[PDB]
RNA sequence: AAUAUUUUUGU
RNA sequence: AUUCUGUGAUACCUAGGGGACGGGUAAAGGCGAAGGCAAUCUUUUAUGUAAAAACUGACGUCGAAGGACGAAGGCAAAGGGAACAAAAAGGAUUAGAUACCCCAGUAGUCUUUGCAGACAAUUAUGAAUGCCAUAGGUUAGAUUUUUAAUUUAGUCUAUAAA
């Protein structure tokens, strides 16, 4: 600001405010959906230990048909249910 | 081609400013280069705190340049820009894709608008 | 005015909670260790809701309830005591001190490639 | 950028043959205070786009 | 974006728990009164409404169990036409 | 009072169980009021069209726009998936190398949204201050 | 030369299906819902019906019968098929009374389609064969493209910052070449002029000085110009130096093909009580109160902005069915992008109460009972 | 007319959430000593 | 006649580079003008010494999507002028 | 969700 | 447990440095002869792909040998040295434990100039030409009645004839 300046740091990214329709306990649950949304959770596990490149992109080979193939069951799954209320 | 750089210097001095948008602006000109717009940023916070020369900044005075020179005057003033203990740092950028129909759309450095290429 | 800071650094075998004011310097600097906890329980998720009760009521007994008026509660880590220790502030337990929170925070550290880790480790 | 000195100064030739001011409709109409200014500062604009122009088309100024 | 992928041939195309798994209600009871001990304390007064509820808990019958979801049968009609086809 | 005020609250209640905005024009059928419309069970607020074509416009020449990089890049800083951008993978890589520009460059902030655009949003008078010790 | 099988099926039922027309314009820069989508503005599919003895088997003229469950039981048999053969092996169909009643419900307002006015209500049908024309000839000059509706180029005001450049470079560069010949013949038309009025009391025109020449004398007066592009390319006029413009032109016909009455001057005959003032209200549905800065109400399906004036103000939860209010439908019209805006104004309170005689609500009968 | 008994249905629905979500509201806080 | 059209491509180019030669500097004597023109102390109203104060913030995505979504309100007539002369400078090639 | 004590041999 | 800490540690800050690393974006994605290549700016370099036109006119494919390139580790010389870590060394586990785990830790990893030429250097499938029926995704383009369908060159699943 003019006389003092802004605490310009990581937190400062991952800071949320107390407002009229936004209390202490409303500010949680805001911060640990964005702190998930950002998986942070999962950098701090990956970053504790090393893996070489050739690991981390066969692991990622594995978790991405894991999303694929989840993603296209629940289209399945209604699809199933839009063709079930057609009475097919 | 055309370049196009950032300088940020200390906000102490507006004559500062003058001085270094002027010594490379000359250096553009004398060389053969023609510059397309200079525009005066204010004074605003940095992306983040940086000491240069045991002298630590909060914010400086921005200045966009977008000129059209050749390579060895373009790294002759971002080499000069650099050695100067007034500017903190530096972006410099080439602009387009290189092609003369883009490259007749380059005019004011915008704010409120975008660069429709 | 910055306001008084309630950083909560918590890891996978103990939890620290330090209470600074504007200026960051602390003024309760407690860990998991400081009320008898010997190698092992300093991790437990009781442990956590015991420090962190202690460290509200230290606050307590220095006049603190009535001379911070606006504070901040910064995460750091993802170990036990990140939801022991909150829900203390969340409770009874931290009643008084409640009212004066305007910001909460996460101060994770991450690194963006940064230096080599350790090798995995083969447990088995 | 697949330029030459033809093609370039054809360009030029015009260019400032379309941006030429257009004189009054009549010459009783016409104003020679006005006339003659826009004259004077289309003649100086126009040497200011050719010293521009001969410069960002200079191969010198080009890459590899 | 993509769009959800045509899932590969397979043995059968189910979901493992059709039916939600059903939580036991007392046992959210009991955590509220292990959370009086931990702040309040045992032999207080404070934890008597909430002691009382987890009393009442175990003494109330259990809920019947639901019917069956038929969701895994119409998932085996429409696998050959939604998926690849059936392997085997 | 207290009737005309607690009859307030419970209408602003219902007002937000009704997840659509009628507009003129706009065809409604019976079925369109029942529960399974109203309850929104679409979960995704995505974009129709690729924004980059639709606005003609060339990102790595926009990398100046402090305001473009605080918009596909979440308040911690990371790029934004495909997903929330809604772009085709030329434009989202377009746009994914402007903000590494931006940030490589030393120009924009790497760990969240430029300072003078945290000075205009919400929390303007709490944000995280520097007591100068000493 | 087309064998007898292939001239059947030309002229077939199925063949004569209109192919699905583009959903109804909306925002390109904004967000939407994907695993859910209500109803649209207008209809995208054809509607389909069946005879009550095909019916009770399922078939409705496709490529298999359709089941009995969702297809039976209501009043008004009709079905949209989004696909005649799936993936699935089954004919993606859905329920098409969404929009098939809409259209009825509408109809039974008797009110026409109207042009827009801009704020001396002057309510000028659609279908007029001043305005109600497609057809023209290059001798139109601009003072006749004003009544015109379906124009061939685009409305620039409208199109995107990305739509504008491909039309320019794909649409507008490639016609330089013919555009230059367009200036010819109107050069050509010049010089007969004065040959022509000096006579009572044409030249072929191909040289380039005088179209290169003819075009550095408009330059001045830019205004004049905008008139030649716009004539070669067709585009809708913007400038008001006037047809309505200030929102483009419509995508579609004036009326939408939704309602083909021409004037709403008319009165009603009642039986007993004899000709009536104004025509009879419609009740109105009350949606997204004040308490948005304007108040949303659903008459015969469609949401219209309500009268310029409780069940307004706030919503009441102890309303059985909604907050419902009579209204008249004033004015009905169809803007740019296709939506059927209705101008709905307040109704009298007698005409609502007779409206209810023929229905049995009135509380008391204005015959006979009514002392005063 | 079948938009009352829809319109109804969609009250009881909406009732029913907003009443529920009351109580997340106030699980959020614990207040389980009755101090 | 395909070359001949990839000239008069190239042509345009030039055209419009030399409209816009009329704010681009080639002289000393237009350096220091410009700068001592824009480059004061009291040029960001000034109070503010940033162009965040006169310009408040430089174009964002909301800001965009409103232009085409939320008005569709008066820009279209300033729009339209800069739009019907790219369409006429396209055809006739007279650059106005 | 990121948890991990040890446990050999068989003409 | 060895170990760190009252010579004030961990925790929370301030101000100066110092090295190597590359978060999100990120995808069945892409690029090169392969090996292999993922922050960023300027400079620099050879192929390849799409669409039309124009040009040369069989100038093509494979290719022993020679020569060039060739991952990590390694040798040689001089730098650098935060982190990780063969070796050496200690603490535990265990019937025993060089081991797996732990406290610390040198070469080495990085830079520059050479040597070296071995790899699950893999698609366990040499390179190339002609040819054989479909479908569902996907990558970079092209055309269009740019809505959505054709189409060129790749890549990936599931099939027909075989
Ligand atoms: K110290
Ligand atoms: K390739
Ligand atoms: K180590
Ligand atoms: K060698
Ligand atoms: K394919
Ligand atoms: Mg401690
Ligand atoms: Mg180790
Ligand atoms: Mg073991
Ligand atoms: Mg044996
Ligand atoms: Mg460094
Ligand atoms: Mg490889
Ligand atoms: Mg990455
Ligand atoms: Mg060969
Ligand atoms: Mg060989
Ligand atoms: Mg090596
Ligand atoms: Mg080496
Ligand atoms: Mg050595
Ligand atoms: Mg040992
Ligand atoms: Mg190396
Ligand atoms: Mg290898
Ligand atoms: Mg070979
Ligand atoms: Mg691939
Ligand atoms: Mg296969």
């Amino acid at each position: 600001q003019q006389e003092l300046n802004i605490r310009l740091r990581p937190s400062t990214g991952r800071t949320f405010y107390v407002s009229g329709h936004q209390d202490f306990a409303g500010a949680l649950k805001l911060l640990h959906r964005t702190v998930a949304a950002n998986k942070v959770k999962k950098d701090v596990r990956l970053q504790r230990f090393h893996e070489r490149p050739a690991l981390k992109r066969k692991r990622n080979l594995r978790e991405r048909w894991r999303a694929r193939f989840k993603e296209g069951f629940k289209a399945a799954v209604n699809r199933t249910f839009e063709l079930k209320n057609q009475g097919w | 081609m055309l370049y196009e750089t950032i300088g940020i210097v200390r906000p102490g001095n507006i004559a500062e400013v003058k001085e270094l948008v002027l010594t490379a602006g000359k250096l553009i000109l004398n060389q053969g280069g023609v510059i397309r717009d200079i525009k005066n940023w204010g004074t605003f916070l940095l992306p983040r705190p940086i000491s240069t020369n045991q002298q630590r900044h909060n914010r400086g005075h921005y200045f966009v340049m977008r000129y059209d020179a050749s390579i060895a005057t373009h790294e002759e003033v971002r080499r000069t820009m650099k050695a100067d203990p007034r500017v903190i740092r530096t972006a410099n950028v080439k602009l387009g894709d290189g092609k003369l129909e883009t490259l007749s759309r380059f005019g004011a450095i915008p704010w409120r608008s975008l660069e429709e290429a | 005015d910055e306001p008084y800071h309630f950083h909560i650094y918590s890891h996978k075998h103990n939890t620290h909670i330090t209470v600074t004011k504007p200026n960051r310097d602390a003024l309760i600097s407690l860990s998991c260790g400081n009320l008898g906890f010997k190698k092992s329980n300093r991790k437990h998720y009781d442990s956590a809701y015991q420090l962190g009760a202690y460290v509200v009521d230290k606050m307590h007994q220095m006049n603190l309830h009535n001379k911070i008026k606006k504070m901040e509660v910064v995460l750091r880590g993802f170990g036990p005591g990140r939801e022991a220790v909150i829900k203390v502030l969340l409770g009874n337990e931290g009643r008084m001190l409640r009212s004066s929170i305007v910001r909460v925070s996460d101060a994770t550290r991450l690194k963006f490639g940064g230096t080599r880790s350790k090798k995995p480790r083969r447990l088995g | 950028y697949l330029l030459n000195k033809d093609e370039f100064d054809s360009a030029i030739q015009y260019a400032e043959h379309i941006l030429k001011p257009i004189k009054a409709e009549d010459r009783l109409t016409a104003d020679p205070e006005k006339e003659d200014e826009e004259a004077r500062e289309h003649a100086a604009r126009h040497a200011k786009a050719v010293a521009a122009l001969e410069r960002i088309a200079k191969l010198e100024h080009g890459g590899a | 974006p993509n769009k959800p992928i045509r899932l590969p041939p397979l043995k059968q195309l189910r979901v493992r728990q059709a039916n939600k798994a059903e939580e036991n209600p007392c046992i959210a009871v009991m955590s509220s009164v292990l959370a009086c001990w931990a702040s309040a304390g045992y032999n207080s007064a404070g934890c008597a409404t909430v002691e009382n509820a987890l009393r009442a808990c175990m003494d109330a019958p259990k809920p019947a169990p639901k019917p069956n979801n038929t969701i895994n049968y119409h998932l085996s009609r429409f696998q050959e036409r939604l998926t690849q086809g059936k392997s085997k | 009072v207290q009737e005309l005020l607690q009859s307030e609250v419970t209408s602003n209640n219902y007002m937000r169980m009704m997840r659509r905005r009628w507009n003129n024009g706009d065809v409604y059928a019976p079925r369109d009021l029942s529960p399974y419309e109203m309850k929104g069970r679409n979960g995704g607020w995505v974009e129709a069209a690729d924004v980059v074509d639709e606005l003609g416009f060339s990102p790595l020449d926009n990398y100046r726009n402090f305001s473009l990089i605080s918009d596909y890049i979440t308040p911690f800083g990371r790029i934004r998936h495909s997903k929330e951008t809604g772009l085709k993978p030329v434009n989202q890589r377009k746009i994914a190398k402007m903000v590494r520009r931006a940030i490589g460059l030393g120009i924009h902030p790497s760990v969240h949204k430029h300072p003078e655009i945290l000075k205009n949003s919400n929390g303007r008078h709490l944000l995280p201050l520097v007591v100068p010790k000493g | 030369g087309v064998s007898p099988g292939g001239a059947l099926l030309r002229t077939s039922r199925m063949f004569s299906l209109p192919p699905v027309i583009p959903p109804p314009p909306g925002n390109k820069l904004q967000m939407i819902s994907e695993r859910a989508s209500a109803t649209e503005a207008y209809p995208t599919h054809q509607v389909l019906t069946t005879f009550e003895s095909s019916r009770s088997r399922g078939d409705w003229g496709l490529k298999r019968p359709l089941p009995l469950k969702s297809t039976t039981g209501t009043t008004y048999p009709m079905v949209k098929v989004k696909e005649m053969d799936s993936l699935e092996q089954i004919t993606d169909f859905t329920s098409g009374t969404q929009h098939g009643l809409t259209l009825k419900k509408f109809q039974a307002l008797n009110i026409p389609i109207s042009t827009p006015s801009e704020i001396r209500p002057v309510q000028r049908s659609v279908f007029e064969a001043d305005t109600d024309v497609t057809a023209f000839s290059p001798d139109e000059q601009i003072q006749e493209a004003e009544k015109r509706w379906k124009f061939s180029g685009p409305w620039l005001a409208g199109m995107t910052p990305g739509e504008f450049k491909e039309y320019l470079a794909k649409t507008v560069r490639p016609k330089r070449a013919e555009f230059r010949k367009f200036i010819q013949k109107k050069i050509a038309a010049q010089k007969t002029e004065a040959a022509n009025r000096e006579l009572q009391e044409k030249p072929e025109s191909i040289t380039d000085d005088e179209v290169t020449e003819y075009l550095r004398r408009l330059r001045n007066d830019n205004q004049v110009l905008y008139d030649l592009v716009g004539q070669f390319l067709d585009l809708a006029p913007l400038k008001p130096p006037s047809p309505y413009g200030g929102r483009g032109p419509p995508i579609t016909h004036p009326s939408a093909g939704i309602s083909y009455l021409r004037t709403a001057a008319y009165l009603n005959n009642h039986p007993i009580y004899g000709p009536q003032k104004s025509h009879p209200p419609v009740q109105a549905r009350v949606l997204k109160p004040r308490r948005g800065n304007d108040a949303k109400i659903g008459v015969a399906g469609f949401v219209a902005d309500g009268p310029l004036g409780s069940v307004m103000d706030k919503f009441d939860p102890s309303i059985e069915g909604g907050a419902k209010l009579w209204v008249n439908v004033d004015k009905a019209t169809v803007d740019s992008t296709g939506r059927v805006q209705l101008t709905v104004s307040d109704a009298k309170a007698t005409d609502v109460l007779i409206a209810k005689e023929l229905i049995g609500d009135a509380r008391e009968p204005i015959f006979g009972s009514a002392p005063k | 007319e079948l938009e009352n008994k829809t319109y109804e249905s969609w009250k009881k629905w909406a009732t029913t959430e907003i009443a529920r979500q009351e109580s997340a509201r106030a699980s959020m806080y614990t207040n389980v000593v009755d101090n | 006649e395909k070359e001949a059209m990839k000239s008069e491509a190239r042509r345009d180019a030039v055209v419009q580079l030399y409209v816009a030669s009329k704010n681009f500097i080639v002289d000393e004597k237009e350096l220091e003008e410009h700068v001592n023109k824009h480059f004061t102390e009291k040029i960001h109203n000034a109070s503010g010494r940033s162009i965040w104060d006169s310009q408040k913030n430089p174009i964002s995505m909301r800001e965009l999507r409103n232009e085409f979504s939320g008005f569709n309100t008066t820009s279209a007539a300033v729009k339209t002028t800069v739009r019907q002369k790219n369409v006429a400078e396209e055809l006739t090639g007279g650059k106005l």
